[PDB]
């Protein structure tokens, strides 16, 4: 998933709530390991017979 | 998989630090907080805010974790691997004669 | 020897990537769990001071 962390630092008065973004980093990289697909490939490159 | 070791170690074997900070968190800024609810009123005018700046302070300090972090992640998105080689023989008897 | 033709390889996947799973959902139910659910109650807020 392309998010891991959004991160982003953003900071505003009586909207932000201190004990918050904590939970939500841990949050985001648990659900970034279930969207994780290994994508792997192979292709000629040369070759000879003897 | 023996391939990927490395890239899952890197990936979250050291990510543990940030699985870590919410251990620290619930065991200082939430089972500490019971002096809030057995306080008076009069005095919750000035605890609320106490905790607000304690908290928002550490907010800020480790902010530059997160980044860092996101950061290092993006480590192991690098496309980049060696190759792999192959043989193969085979042989088949033709003729023969005694001498 | 080149142009070799469409070749047939195999790979079996699903390599070694559930095994750190179950690190987060053990890690999650001892401190995550808990700190939601302490949460709830009394949510604390932020203001100009």
């Amino acid at each position: 998933d392309a998010r891991r962390l959004g991160f982003e630092p953003i900071s505003t008065t009586y909207d932000m709530i201190p004990l918050s973004f904590v939970v939500g980093w841990f949050s985001n990289f648990d659900k970034y390991v279930r969207t994780l697909a290994p994508l792997i490939g192979v292709t000629f490159e040369t070759g000879s017979q003897n | 998989p023996m391939l990927y070791k490395e890239r899952r170690e890197t990936l979250k074997m050291v990510g543990n630090r940030l699985g870590g900070l919410v251990r620290v968190a619930h065991a200082a800024q939430d089972r500490d907080l019971k002096r809030y609810f057995k306080a008076r009123r009069k005095d919750r005018r000035k605890v609320a805010e106490e905790v607000a700046n304690g908290h928002l302070e550490l907010i800020f300090g480790w902010l530059p974790l997160i980044g860092e972090l996101e950061g290092a992640i993006e480590y192991a998105e690098l496309p980049d691997l060696d190759f792999i080689r192959c043989h193969g023989l085979h042989t088949l008897v033709l003729q023969s004669t005694p001498w | 020897l080149s142009t070799l033709p469409d070749p047939d390889v195999r790979f079996h996947a699903d390599v070694g990537l559930f095994e750190i799973s179950a690190g987060i959902s053990l890690l999650a139910q001892r401190y995550l769990k808990p700190l939601q659910r302490l949460l709830k109650r009394k949510s604390f807020f932020y203001g100009r001071t």
